[PDB]
């Protein structure tokens, strides 16, 4: 019988665990394989009239996809003048935002990427 | 960080001469005043590389100062039924009944239907709380009795529920049966569910008048001044057919409940059948009817979504014109919105001699400064100019308080960037209350947000917003045209979308050219005939836009500010439950426009191709551009050179989203190809809808249908129709100091639109 | 090359003892002698790294030589109305009015209407001719008169048409409007369309008695032998509303014909409304209704698409049997079959004891040899065996004559590999007329395929094929487990879809375990029915399979070798055109099962994930698989061992359609999930059913949706559930001859299915 | 006006012939930037157990959407004895086989993906 249903768990986010294991591992591995992507990405980070590389679109396509709740953002304190990272917290709670501020909204693009590579490297 | 301090709303959008409009404005502590004046919007994008913010100040009679004031937000839907005379609390025994399908069962405490006031724990309500449907009465010392339910609700399940107060006895009973069949519920028939109970408890206390309205899917929170009941513990999930009985009910009565039959008709004290109104329009009503015969009548608040499926749903109708007694449901979400109901503080008649465009109040708070835009028309059957700008503003409540970078997974994906986000967007991630969700958001449930709304604050419709897919979006990006319009000598006169719903094709016959806002996503039905038969006979418009018939629309009957869409797989950020694509407002099915033979192509000649937000292209030349049919538009621009090559939005002209030709969607036959766009990156797909199978490579530079396409046709009369087919081309007039072959070309065109000879054939 | 030489079906697929089948075998010319005889298929997979081709012959009062001759098929879709009185071939004046929609207006010489014998230029016609409607009337002496019309057709465009005969003044005239609006056509309202004609022309020859038929959408080949007409110049598209009057008629009266007017109620000869006929449950039927009251009834043949939209069909109702007016036309495909119609060569009696398996015979001509599948049930009312096995005859009937590698641009995108093809493949392409095409086809005209038939030679069906995707995929992908459980010591009986169709739960519950093939894509609603019945009160089943429940199909009442299915956006190969998603055999919507609340994983535990053809995976033990509820399933099976690497369908188990485990769609609660599927590659792709924006990186091994999962559950009175998700396990069982991890699970639960005890409670 | 179905063409065939044109030239472009995807097509057409790379992706992914009339397929004289490449013709045409038998089907595979590099050499 079937009663009671804190007794019963989504029981694909096992498999969650495990795919997002093997996923960050080939993740450090692609970083670590190509390292001149980071400088692609420092370079033009909008892809702009140079399209990426796959390695790099790969990690892309890892970073971009991650759930909501802590992922980063790019906060305005003032619009083409600073610019800072900012956490996603809950409903009602400001974002924690970062210490460094930028100028450009494309070294902050790259100052996020450079924080989820040390993230992921920092897990593992 | 920097606060945002002050808000406020209009009580419509657009107003001609004459007539009035209301300004509703909220601070956050009742102190100080505030400053107000008219301004003109000419100019909202400030980017550096643009013409920079422009305004003009408006000498009237609305400047001042205002009491600044603190405006409290009914949030969240539920049905009212008032009751003055105390007679849904009963002097003796009572019984209460309804079908239950709980989507959070766990979140916190949910009253599901009560005449309770909670200030003075005084009344009845039936609750979940704690994860279990509970029945409580109280007298108002504070000590009452309740009676708690065994088996914990699973979610999505529907239940039947009885709750009986027997004072012969001193008993509170409480009933409880799963009723799912095949179709209604979240598993099916397969699983051994075991969730009945019958408890039973004592009780101590007796219940007392608690001087509130009978609420559904909420608890009132105090007692009921200013005739009003105010609703705290919000339930989501739907309800179905609940009623009241004077008289206490055993098991077999509840069983035979259980199974949809009345029992005892003489005893019903109210017996609300949420299905009752449903003709062949749909249920255009927020009138609850009260099937008993005592005059309980309901009424719907916030706008829960009528024209549900229900516990007897099965498969076999899928509209709920059709078969009504299956589809008597409602669904009640927790932050739903319709209108915040505040007090006005200030209005404003138009003058006689005010030039019909793009108006703001300027809201001046200690530190904030808001703005209120709204649109001024031209006198009523009269037209000042021979250029019409349709503002967009279906598709501005679409978008209104659009939170997809906070919110959604995917966010960052569709975008080929990390986002970039202001202080309105943490704003409006912290005090979700006071501003309600977009139609790209979905609910706390899961199901996305049907119903939005003008009379909130849209912290997106200021001029001096950027969004998070890069630059700006919807109305900041009609202020580039208004900007290139008025930059050149044009003149022009400024209607809305619901204006042209109101007025149909007589609004656009007074016109010669007919040009169309940045993006004008969702389109009624009424406003495509309308558009059909101004092109059919002599008329001439400008589709500077992309994705411009997307989505159906209707307007809300007895709502006007109110505005209801229901989506499907397309391009989408969410699809409607199995049998609930039929629209409340008008019984119609109403999806994408391209799935009911209404491809945006058999009216603008270009229609939906592929999106992406990375970066823009440009566009380049197809044979058809050296063509001596088509020198007029092509006039100074040499064969050789690359379109818009350099832009504010995204960086070129051809960018955001595309549209194509396609004559098997209903493209005109005599339609000129005159350019197309290349250099889309890999982040621009396939829409959904052209696709069969998904193989791999259905992105930009892949892929044959991610492209843009420039296209003119001529129709009868003397009419014409010439599409950009780019959101990205109207941010790319005002680039080189409007030096550049995209300001060109719309020069060249608008200025042939305008001549008393007709457009030239094709 | 090696070539093709007989060919051969039966009435009915599967047949119980007692009742008998009947064999309609054709040659390629009437020459020779045929030898038959009777095999068991054992095994049909030929590879080397397998056990290679099997069977048995068995004795039988079926074999024998047979006169070998050719049998002529007739080919597309026609209305036939028999007139042996020559009651419409009037011998004065006459006019004939229809409406028109034609999808290829210049694909040669087409008849639309017609009482026209053709080796005698006799009778009168109506027919498209280089490209014009051309109205002919004739004798017999071979000089005939003509009128053409001026304007050609355009494509898919609502025309009305009037032919008059008037011997008054011996003159032929032709009437010609267009009848466009909003929704009924391919381009709007909007383009200036000028395509009205009427001319006129001298009749010198009277029109003569041509002793065929009348026919709607051709022309009569020769005069009707053997009370037979055989049709040749075959018409594409929709045809509404056809009449003869027996008077002559003017402009005027045509003129109020296009605007749907009957004129002159009395003069009418005959009048066949198309709609007249539908009720609640759709129109299953082909009797075509004379509306005028005189008796011509007529019949459709081949099977045109009965609820079509018609030329005055708005879009405010999109069901047909709601709106029956407006949904009155008639599509006609040239390319239409549901039955050969051929002669009977020989038939067999089922003996009282023959086992009930998988059947074949063995066509032996000159050096060709084919065969013709069917299936022997047990005995009506009685089981011979523990196990059941579906034969899954729906999805064979959709797979019949699937020509994808040839006709679809993306079939060799979908697969990740360049297909090899047979000799089967290429008389499929070479002789198009003697076989039919599959739903996973198109039309000529574009439309996909709807209605599939058993009475035709099947050709894929075979179990010597070899498919495009890879190795094998319908009958001889079920041959494997037939193999398996004949290998073991395991008695089985075999039903298949059609008989679980006709008897319901009540041919499952005679077994204990009821095991499914390698690919069930396609049931009935009352299939799922019968599941969900079987496994709610103490049943035991095996999902060996994936795509599992996907499209809902309706089998002809009248006809119950036709089956009816009607796509949209999914995993499909078209979409069916906007007003059009009802199903003629039943009124119902019936598009796919996860859209009408039925997902495949409220049933069989998981459901549609994932697809993709190169090769395929293996499985990983997820933490589930060490629990002690279900060790009885790994049994033998180290705890550090892949599951399935290698094989000979794809190179693994995991592979070539995936299925995963989704609480949200119905999974339930109480399911375990074994293990999981892993190195799939970039062209499994996400379905469109779970994407809201495609963004990029919807891949194997990139997006978490691409997996298989093996589950188990269990139901009340002890039954329960077992799942692989995979199609390509039943491709790895006799993979190391037997010894390998997938032989020992599924020997394992098969083991604990058959034994008395209840299935462990897990 | 627009009486003549005759006068008007699709012109959506324009951008077709420009855009096959670039995608040709990308795609020798690329077999000549990175001439080893060829041998690492040789090895495992499948790409069982070691997945293409991604140039060696977009080019199949350029090779395997064409239309099919002019595509080729590999035909079976004898299953797992003898391949040919046959080219796709009209409707009651025998097609168009080649001269050269293979013995297993990667080796029909790899000669497909040579003739087709031969093919897209010989139009430019
Ligand atoms: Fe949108
Ligand atoms: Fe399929």
């Amino acid at each position: 019988c079937v009663r009671d249903p804190s007794n019963y768990r989504d029981r694909s986010a096992d498999w969650y665990a495990f795919y997002d294991e093997r996923r960050r591992k080939e993740i450090i591995d692609i970083i670590d394989e190509h390292p001149e992507i980071v400088e692609e990405h420092a370079a033009n980070p909008f892809g702009y009239r140079k399209h990426p590389s796959p390695y790099l679109q790969r990690v892309h396509n890892y970073f971009r996809m991650q759930p909501t709740f802590g992922r980063y953002y790019i906060y305005s304190e003032r619009e083409w003048d600073a610019y800072r990272i900012a956490t996603i917290r809950e409903f009602g709670e400001l974002p924690e935002l970062g210490d460094e501020r930028f100028k450009t909204e494309e070294e902050a693009m790259h100052a996020v990427f450079l924080r989820r590579i040390e993230d992921v490297r920092a897990e593992l | 960080m920097k606060d945002i301090a002050i808000r406020g709303y209009c009580d419509r959008p657009s107003v001609a001469t004459g007539e009035t409009i209301r300004f509703y404005v909220s601070a956050n502590e009742t102190r100080g005043t505030f400053d107000a004046e008219l301004v003109r919007l000419i100019h909202g994008d400030s980017n550096p590389a643009g013409p920079g913010y422009k305004e003009e100040a408006i000498k009237s009679d609305l400047e001042g100062q205002y009491p600044a004031r603190f405006q409290r937000t009914q949030f969240g839907s539920y049905v009212e039924v008032a009751d003055p005379d105390a007679g849904l609390q009963p002097d003796g025994a009572f019984s209460v009944h309804l079908f239950l399908w709980s989507t959070t069962p766990s979140r916190g405490r949910q009253g599901i239907a009560s005449r309770w006031n909670d200030e003075r724990q005084s009344g009845w309500n039936l609750a979940i709380e704690d994860g279990r449907v509970v029945f409580t009465i109280g007298d108002g010392s504070g000590a009452t009795s309740s009676v708690v339910s065994d088996r914990p609700l699973f979610q999505q399940i529907w239940y039947s529920i009885t709750g009986v107060y027997d004072p012969e006895k001193k008993q509170l009973r409480l009933y409880q049966k799963s009723v799912v069949n095949r179709t209604n519920s979240r598993f099916g028939l397969v699983v051994p569910l075991d969730s009945d109970c019958a408890v039973s408890a004592d009780a101590t206390v007796k219940a007392a008048d608690s001087e509130t309205s009978l609420l559904i899917a909420g608890l009132g929170e105090a007692a009921a001044q200013d005739g009003r009941t105010w609703c705290i513990a919000h339930y989501n999930g739907k309800v179905d057919a609940p009623k009241i009985y004077g008289c206490a009910l055993g098991q077999d009565d509840a069983e035979k409940l259980s199974r949809g039959e009345i029992v005892r008709p003489i005893s019903r004290l109210a017996h609300w059948d949420f299905s009752a109104g449903i003709g062949l329009n749909g249920i255009p009503t927020d009138h609850v009817v009260d099937a008993s015969g005592y005059g309980h009548h309901g009424r719907c608040m916030n706008q829960p979504s009528r024209g549900s499926t229900g516990w007897n749903w099965d498969g076999h109708e899928e509209n709920f014109i059709h078969c009504p007694e299956q589809y008597g449901a409602l669904w009640f979400h927790e932050d739903c919105l319709d209108d915040c109901r505040w007090e006005k503080d200030f209005e404003f008649t138009v003058p006689e001699g005010l030039k019909s465009d793009f108006y703001a109040v300027k809201i001046r708070y200690e530190d904030t400064e808001d703005y209120i835009p709204f649109f001024v028309l031209p006198p009523r059957g009269t037209a000042t100019a021979p250029i019409l700008v349709i503002a967009s503003t279906l598709s501005y409540l679409a978008y209104a308080n659009e939170q997809i970078m906070h919110k959604a997974d995917i966010g960052q994906a569709v975008a080929g960037h990390t986002p970039v986000l202001n202080e309105n967007d943490v704003e409006l991630h912290k005090n979700l209350s006071y501003y309600g969700l977009s139609t790209y958001d979905g609910h706390i449930d899961g199901r996305g947000v049907q119903y939005t709304s003008w009379r909130r604050p849209i912290m997106n419709l200021r001029p001096k917003h950027r969004q998070g897919f890069g630059s700006i979006w919807e109305l900041p990006a009609d202020l580039h045209l208004i900007d290139w319009l008025n930059h050149n000598g044009f003149e022009y006169d400024v209607a809305t979308e619901h204006d042209l719903n109101d007025q149909g094709a007589e609004l656009l016959r007074r016109y010669k050219v007919v040009l169309t806002g940045s993006h004008p996503e969702y389109q009624t039905w009424a406003n495509a005939d309308a558009w059909e038969d101004y092109l059919a006979d002599g008329g001439r418009g400008m589709y500077l836009a992309a994705n411009g018939m997307y989505w159906i629309v209707e307007v809300h009957p007895e709502k006007p500010w109110v505005m209801e869409v229901r989506k499907e797989l397309g391009v989408t950020a969410w699809e409607a439950p199995p049998g609930e694509y039929h629209y409340s407002t008008n019984g119609r099915r109403g999806g994408r426009f391209r799935g009911r033979a209404r491809a945006t192509q058999k009216i603008w000649g270009t229609g939906m191709s592929s999106f992406g937000f990375d970066h823009s292209g440009y566009f380049v030349q197809m044979p058809d551009s050296q063509d001596e049919r088509v020198a007029w538009i092509m006039e100074g621009i040499d064969p050789e050179e690359r379109i818009g090559d350099g832009g504010l939005v995204g960086g070129g002209a051809g960018g955001y989203e595309l549209d194509r030709y396609d004559l098997a969607l209903g493209t005109p036959p005599n339609t000129l190809l005159l350019a197309s766009s290349v250099e889309h990156s890999v982040v621009y797909t396939v829409i959904p809808d052209d696709k069969a199978f998904p193989h791999p490579g259905m992105n930009g530079g892949e892929h044959p249908f991610v492209r843009a396409d420039i296209t003119y046709f001529s129709t009868a009369n003397g009419g014409g129709m010439f599409a950009t087919s780019s959101i990205s081309w109207l941010g790319s007039l005002s680039w080189n100091d409007y030096d550049n072959n995209v300001s060109k070309m719309t020069k060249n065109v608008l200025n042939q639109f305008i001549k008393d000879e007709p457009a030239p054939r094709v």
